[PDB]
RNA sequence: GGAAUCCGGUUAAGAUUCCGGAACCUGGAUAUGGAUUCUUCACGGUAACGUAACUGAAUGUGGAGACGUCGGCGCGAGCCCUGGGAGGAGUUAUCUUUUCUUCUUAACAGCUUAUCACCCCGGAAUUGGUUUAUCCGGAGAUGGGGUCUUAUGGCUGGAAGAGGCCAGCACCUUUGCUGGCUCCGGUGCGCUUGUGACGGCCCGUGAAAAUCCACAGGAAGGAAUAGUUUUCAUGCCAGGUCGUACUGAUAACCGCAGCAGGUCUCCAAGGUGAACAGCCUCUAGUUGAUAGAAUAAUGUAGAUAAGGGAAGUCGGCAAAAUAGAUCCGUAACUUCGGGAUAAGGAUUGGCUCUAAGGGUCGGGUACGAUCAACUUAGAACUGGUACGGACAAGGGGAAUCUG
């Protein structure tokens, strides 16, 4: 039943002014200000959160090493291993169809 | 106010020093007609209007 | 699970000053300790001995140091020995009676 | 059980608004809150999100359409007009 | 604010030329059911972090304070 | 919107600002170690992906910043409630293993930890899984095995040396000194709050930018008698300016004032009770408002009245009556949704019992031990027929005009 105060001069319950009540080693309650939560990075194609990437507030991605923000693949922390997978299927089959589309016109110019 | 600019804190700093009576040696001077501080301010009698 | 507890009382200091006797105090614990909520059901599971100057309960039933202090503060209120005799723990489960 | 006789979804409006006005709302609020068949994956997952926007749950394709139904009666015959007019070009 | 678990990695820490000081903190604890035992904490203060080595075997504690460098300003308790 | 700080102590008045300890960020130089390299710019995993690192300019793409409201559910934090134990204080005519209280752990860091999501094996109708809420599965379910996000929690470091509660000695003193103990649980439609997966709603779909990162690209620089790397570890330096006291209102603001007015917000204990209602208490804070003596009339505020019951009055104005919950019973009319708490009745305390509603554990390929809830129904007894015993708390109906 130990009531608590804000610690900064913003007295309003805004998004930037969240409070978690914690017990100190002095045996009293004191509020501590909690930052706003990090979202996960999302895939550039499907929009789903892509795994293996740490979820930090955006300037905290400059303090962590490369292996927290990537996976080991082409399009690592940008696309999501299933949009990458369909990208290789789609790149292969259309460019193979373009090889068909070249020579299928080379019979029409040979027989007109 | 309780979180101010320096241009507001400068004007209270001056008006704090003007919150005093006459120096009492003034009244002993030759041909001195100043009897009392006629520009004395108090915080609950006249607001500064900044 | 079965393990015995020992709660020792130091009644030395008032018996060398005449206000107090330990024999009736040792008697008072016997006919007032409640084992399963009933006085008189002690039956060797809780024993009260009296070394002349050191009262000692050896307990296997539920018997706390809070209850030894409560039964002692109840005893000194009956015999008007409060405002002279306090009940003080000097260690864990080793207690002491203060004069003055 | 059968909870209301004829008001259906529009029983949320209660006794207000005039019965013929709550009948025209009931014609369209059934249509805009119903699930429609996806053209692409063949599943019944297409729900409206906003007026004229119809998103499918799985395969996630969002198709533009009518404000309360997916395909309006006007735009269906349009699609078959332009279907007819295009095959007069390739023929 | 960081525990060191390798005792030989703790010994290379003391000669890292910023560690001017250390301390040896003794805590009276019990060995998980009964009797008390002596745990000791070897805290060296680096230039940006404090490293802690907890030693439960009080014999192995004795062979470690002699293994400290003679220049370290060891603060017992 | 946003780089990054916490605990403990200190003042006559300051503190996330001082002091002690312990961190993090930004900018900057930089040295050593680790890593890479004779296959020059790392390897492992089928894969999701892993990690102490593991070059990458122009330009391009993408993500974060970056987002509504309501409802119920799950989880966490703090608080409340409670058990044993270790201290202290109160009560003690009689009773009470009793009443109250201390039992605490910050930022930061290492390991571990999850709903969702994804991967591999397999290939499902006798359809299966599954939510409080019915959605998912050959576009690959159930199942077996895994990968990740680290909100969150656990352990360890920070850290017991601090803070707390006690005891024993000291003394015109600055004021001391020395001991202990600071422990293990339990519960939940609890309260506040954060959060997650969802669901409802919209002709309403609920900001922007700074800033940060990644990817693509491969310009370019690159070792073998020796280089490459500073998104890995440790090391070194600095971080300016301005505000920081106090009130925040029945006395610090605005109302000519020390004016019953007005003035944005955070925290939020116990009981009764559905309740952040009323009524009473704990912590904290006040005990301020010209007083003394009498108790005329008339006031103002609060009440009560025999018999009658609106006869008063422009008019039931004012007051009274009703009222919570449970069970029964509900009309005309209706736009079929309502009307409707219609109207109208009955019950209600205390005590002692009965019955029903649950959790977890061991069955080779029928049950039993145990633990923990307040909800509902019924029975006996009992009393100056009382029981929503204070508080709180609908008067109702038949119509007309009108929107």
């Amino acid at each position: 039943a130990q009531r608590v105060t804000f610690r900064r001069r913003n007295p309003y319950n805004t998004r930037s002014n969240k409070i978690k009540v914690v017990k100190t080693p002095g045996g009293i309650l004191r509020a501590q200000h909690v930052k706003k939560l990090a979202t996960r990075p999302k895939c550039g194609d499907c929009g789903s959160a892509l795994q293996g990437i740490s979820t930090l507030r955006p300037r905290q991605y400059a303090t962590v090493s490369k292996t927290h923000k990537t996976v080991s693949r082409a399009y690592g922390g940008s696309r999501c291993a299933n949009c990458v997978k369909e990208r290789i299927i789609r790149a292969f089959l259309i460019e193979e169809q373009k090889i068909v589309k070249k020579v299928v016109k080379e019979q029409t110019e040979a027989a007109k | 106010a309780a979180q101010k600019s320096f241009r507001i804190k400068q004007k209270m700093a001056k008006a704090k020093k003007q919150n005093r009576p006459l120096p009492q040696w003034i009244r002993l001077r030759t041909n001195n007609t100043i009897r009392y501080n006629a520009k004395r301010r108090n915080w609950r009698r006249t607001k500064m209007n900044i | 699970q079965k393990i015995a507890k020992t709660f020792t009382v130091d009644v030395s200091s008032p018996t060398e000053n005449g206000v107090f006797d330990p024999a009736s105090y040792a008697k008072y614990l016997i006919d007032h300790i409640k084992v399963e909520g009933a006085v008189g059901n002690l039956g060797n599971a809780v024993t009260v001995t009296e070394d002349g100057t050191v009262v000692t309960v050896v307990s296997t039933a539920k018997f706390s140091g809070k209850y030894l202090k409560y039964l002692t503060k109840k005893y000194l209120k009956k015999n008007q020995l409060r405002d002279w005799i306090r009940f003080v723990s000097t260690k864990t489960n080793e207690y002491r009676l203060a004069f003055y | 059980a059968k909870r209301t006789k004829k008001v259906g979804i529009t029983g949320k409006y209660g006794v207000r608004y005039g019965s013929s006005l709550r009948r025209q709302v009931k014609k369209l609020e059934i249509q805009q809150h119903a699930r429609y068949d996806c053209s692409f994956c063949g599943k019944k997952t297409v729900k409206r999100g906003a007026a004229g926007i119809w998103t499918c749950s799985c395969c996630k394709k969002t198709v533009a359409g009518g404000a309360y139904t997916v395909s309006t009666a006007a735009a269906a015959t349009v699609r078959s007009t332009i279907r007819r007019l295009r095959e007069m070009v390739e023929a | 604010a960081r525990e060191i678990t390798d005792i030989k990695q703790f010994l290379e820490l003391t000669r890292r030329a910023d560690v001017k000081t250390a301390t040896v903190k003794i805590n009276k604890k019990l060995n998980k059911a009964g009797k008390p035992f002596r745990q000791t904490k070897f805290k060296v203060r680096g230039s940006s972090s404090l490293y802690t080595l907890v030693i439960n075997d009080a014999g192995k504690a004795k062979k470690l304070i002699q293994s400290l460098p003679p220049t370290l300003k060891v603060n017992r308790l």
